[PDB]
């Protein structure tokens, strides 16, 4: 396939190539909670944080008094607001952390629950985050080890729970969506064994369903397996392409990895069969293979 | 005119499509069960959102704070008279199509066609006039619709809007989201379309029509906040005080017959539900079944066992399901020790920021608080409720472990179940097994609360009637009335039953009599 103009993107520990007109929405998660990129300028961020602290200070726990516990200084201008996680909570706090990349300033919000008896540990994690958050240009590929997010990367190669999910649409293929995810930890079962029952059920029930492909699909040293199905009903064609690397425990570069491409049911435009996502199964498989075969761990030093 | 009167439909259990909030990909688009494998694209939807998602992925993707309503689902405009584009704007693509699109389209066409050319139109001129008792109405206060009332109602333009919501989050927060939907999407449409000034806007009212847990969302909205915007409320199959089915599902998985599921064994369901305030809020409250037990430990002869103090092992024993069952970590608890591993599968407990059990116990305390507030706050003063009360649908109403707990309860107890309802194994026999009720020897006070609609035991379905709501329709074998002789309907599909539809339209007409103009 002609990848003229395709763009190599960094997501987490990985790289992937997408067409230049791809519409991309990404999310990044640390220890299970989203690290959200904020548009805030520094004065705006300060006002945002002060505003929230003062809101919390007006709120009351049902028995323990003030909902606001403390503002924590994580060093490197990063701060956290610590509050009870609810008005009846006794074992968990909400820790709302704000952190900036260096040396180019960008602001992030990373909020999640923390155990009362794990407070010091949570603090050290945020301290470390503030030390490790390095800025990068939107398409800059870091040669240093680390987990890439919007406008930055978390430098280092020490294990942490980390995950991303990226969703992609294609102007030329209405109704199609591609998604790419990584998550630390081995998935509990493997893709082919997991879905085969349901797929066989689909094939048996619906004459319009077919399996296009089922088996191994390694991409470099990534031991991926795939299951690709398509079907027709109501004069439109649907697709579900599934690819997975099971993952290894406590591994940043061998996490669980999934890639998927779907075309779900869409509607007729004023009583006319919806516009086709693809010209043919061959075209869909081509796009699928081209994207998946571009997935690789970001080379680092 | 125009005198618009919006009808806001609020869906129920797992009823709203969801996508990941950051990446926008689809993570929930029901039905996802083995039933009904009757539509090709439906099955693609289930494959993509559920079947190919591993257990860890499911736990990550069905996380309340990380999902949002997806309004891009399929829509069946049916005979509503709406274009797909219009129905899409109305949010009808937010919710399970088969379960909800038909009733939304029915109400739309019925309410758009009450009086024409000085005659009552179809259905309104006959079926609608039924004495409420014939339809299973049990409070005995409200009367039949009359010609006055329909003429009055015909002066308004009803439009059905679909308030899909993030069912994983607390229903407390979903109430806020529905408020925002009404105030920021629904009403501004009429402001612009009808050229309404701010006073006219302020004077507008809406009518809520809810399914299932959507009724708890509605009550949070009208009863825990000042929201006079709501003129009245129709509830269908509300688990007003919760449902013992949540215990079955968390300990055994959903049954194969279920259209919508969160797993096929304990670990799968528990991994999602035990982290979701919205899901856990379905758990029976302290007031459920008027405080009587619903979880029974029985011997081989079906007789309830005795505890250390010689008291029946029928829980709750002292009206506290939160401590007695939900946080209990013994073999009969909601999340026994054997199932702790499913609370947070992301890493070994050690490196985490929050302990899995810490989080879970705080969530239980949260639901207890929400349950308590809802109970005290009651129901909107113009509430018309209907529910399925049928003894041919056991609904896990009596949750029974039958067998000998002795080997499970000796010091250093280690025995594990099969995550599907039994401790019997290749290695051990005659042990506790979840079996279908009803209990062999029952409490006479429990007679009225037996059966249900498969998901909501009558215990909970009849709570609004017991709390004194204006109208309550008891549908199925445990109710009365000549128009109520069919077997009671099933929960998920309740709004596809003529009685549920009748009760909804009846409620709307009655509530409308209160509208100013
Ligand atoms: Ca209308």
């Amino acid at each position: 396939m002609d990848k003229t103009g395709w763009i190599t993107h960094c997501f987490g520990r990985f790289l992937i190539d997408l067409p230049p007109d791809a519409v991309i929405n990404a999310g990044y998660y640390l220890w299970g909670d989203r690290i959200e990129y904020l548009d805030d300028k520094p004065t705006e961020l300060a006002a945002r944080v002060d505003r929230l602290e003062q809101e919390w200070r007006t709120q009351r726990h049902k028995s323990k008094g003030n909902m606001f516990l403390r503002k924590i200084d994580f060093g490197n201008e990063s701060v956290g607001l610590l509050s009870w996680s609810s008005e009846v909570a006794s074992k968990t706090y909400l820790l709302d952390t704000y952190v900036t990349s260096k040396p180019t300033w960008h602001v992030y919000r990373w909020k999640g629950k923390v155990s009362v008896d794990r407070e010091q540990h949570a603090v050290e994690i945020s301290r470390a985050l503030a030390r490790n958050l390095r800025s990068r240009a939107p398409k800059e590929i870091p040669s240093e080890p680390g987990f890439c997010i919007d406008h930055a990367y978390i430098a280092g190669d020490s294990f942490q729970v980390e995950r991303f999910g990226v969703g992609v649409t294609f102007p030329e293929h209405p109704g199609a969506r591609f998604e790419f995810r990584s998550s630390t930890g081995a998935e509990l079962n493997s893709l082919l064994e997991r879905v085969d029952g349901f797929v066989q059920n689909m094939l048996s029930t619906f004459a319009g369903m077919e399996t296009l492909r089922k088996g191994k699909h390694p991409v470099g040293s990534l031991p991926g397996e795939e299951y690709l199905v398509a079907g027709s009903d109501k004069g439109q064609r649907g697709y579900t392409f599934m690819w997975e690397v099971q993952g290894k425990e406590e591994s940043l570069t061998e996490p669980n990895l999934t890639a998927g491409l779907a075309v779900l049911e869409r509607s007729n435009e004023n009583g006319k069969p919806p516009p086709p996502a693809f010209k043919s199964d061959k075209e869909a498989l081509e796009l699928w293979d081209t994207i998946v075969d571009s997935i690789r761990v970001r080379p680092t030093s | 005119q125009t005198a618009p009167l919006p009808v806001i439909f609020i869906p129920g259990i797992m009823g709203t499509n969801l996508r990941n909030k950051a990446d926008k990909s689809e993570v929930w688009r029901p039905p996802n069960g083995l039933w009904p494998m009757d539509d090709l694209f439906a099955s693609i939807g289930a494959l993509w959102t559920w079947a190919w998602r591993g257990p860890k992925a499911r736990q990550e993707l069905l996380k309340a704070e990380q999902v949002e309503v997806d309004d891009q689902g399929t829509i069946d405009v049916g005979q509503s008279g709406l274009s797909e584009e219009a129905a899409r704007l109305r949010g009808w693509g937010k919710v399970m199509r088969s379960a909800y699109n038909p009733v939304m389209g029915l109400m739309e066409r019925r309410l758009d066609n009450i009086v024409s050319r000085r005659e009552l139109q179809a259905w309104w001129n006959d079926e609608a006039l039924s004495p409420p008792g014939d339809q299973g109405e049990e409070q005995g206060k409200v009367g039949p619709i009359d010609e006055e009332e329909l003429l009055r109602a015909s002066r308004y333009q009803f439009d059905v809007w679909c308030a899909g919501y993030n069912w994983l989050q607390s229903n407390r927060q979903s109430a806020l989201d529905v408020r925002d939907y009404i105030e920021n999407t629904v009403l501004p449409f009429y402001q612009k379309e009808c050229g309404l000034d701010p006073e006219q806007m302020r004077r507008m009212k809406v009518i809520l029509v809810t399914h299932s847990m959507g009724g708890l969302v509605a009550r949070a909205l009208t009863q825990l906040h000042g929201y006079e915007r709501v003129l009245g409320v129709v509830h269908g199959v509300q688990p007003a005080t919760g449902s013992s089915t949540i215990y079955h599902h968390m300990r055994c998985g959903y049954e194969g017959i279920a259209q919508v599921v969160l797993g096929r064994n304990a670990g799968e369901v528990t991994a999602i539900v035990a982290n979701s305030a919205g899901a856990l809020e379905l758990a029976p409250s302290a007031e459920y079944r008027e405080g009587r037990p619903w979880l029974f430990l029985c011997d081989a002869q079906g007789q309830v066992l005795k505890d250390i103090d010689g008291k029946p092992r029928a829980y709750p024993q002292n009206q506290d399901p939160y401590e007695e069952i939900y946080k209990n970590t013994t073999w009969y608890g909601l999340v026994p020790e054997q199932n702790s591993q499913y609370l947070d599968m992301s890493d070994k407990k050690e490196g985490l920021r929050v302990g899995p059990r810490d989080n879970f116990e705080d969530l239980i305390d949260s639901i207890a608080n929400f349950h308590g507030e809802l109970s005290a706050a009651g129901y909107h003063s113009e509430t018309y409720a209907h529910y399925g009360a049928d003894d041919s649908r056991h609904s896990w109403r009596d949750l029974i472990w039958k067998g000998d707990p002795t080997p499970l309860e000796t010091p250093g107890a280690t025995l594990n179940d099969d995550e599907n309802g039994t401790y019997n194994s290749w290695f051990r026999r005659g042990l506790p097994t979840i079996v279908q009720g009803p209990l062999e020897t029952g409490n006479p006070l429990d007679a009225s609360g037996s059966g249900g609609d498969e998901t909501v035991p009558t215990d909970s379905g009849q709570a609004p009637a017991l709390a004194g709501v204006k109208a309550s329709f008891r549908h199925g074998s445990k109710g009365k009335g000549q128009a109520n002789t069919k077997r009671g309907y099933e929960h998920q599909e309740s709004y596809n039953d003529a009685r549920a539809q009748w009760a909804a339209l009846y409620g709307v007409i009655k509530i409308t009599q209160l509208a100013d103009w």
